[PDB]
């Protein structure tokens, strides 16, 4: 399978801690959560881990 | 003295439809440009071979 790109590859993934501000949520600057939800590919695609539940 | 109404063979329509199905099904990780290139190739082949029969 295509090697999932590391979150260090993008860089500038500041470890923000604020969950939300002004009602709207605050997305994490780190792609660890998105990678966990569904892995990237070697060229920035989004093969999503099939949620069988 | 006559007319000749034209159509496209059911076989040809099914063949083109199966080609587009091959396009979508075999995609996976290909770029979007390749997918649209294959679509345009199929459309041009069909619509320049069957010019009025498509209409």
């Amino acid at each position: 399978k295509y090697d999932i790109l590391a979150s260090e590859d993008v860089e500038g993934q500041e470890a923000a801690t604020l969950p939300s501000e002004g009602g709207v949520r605050i997305t994490p600057f780190n792609l660890q959560e998105e990678m966990e939800e569904g892995h990237f590919d070697a060229d920035g695609n989004y093969f999503l881990n099939r949620d069988a539940q | 003295t006559a007319q000749c109404f034209l159509r496209v063979d059911d076989e040809s329509m099914q063949r083109f439809h199966n080609r587009v199905r091959q396009i979508l099904m075999a995609s996976g990780s290909t770029t979007f440009t390749k997918i649209v290139n294959k679509w345009n190739t199929a459309l041009i082949g069909l619509m320049t071979y069957f010019r009025e029969a498509v209409v």
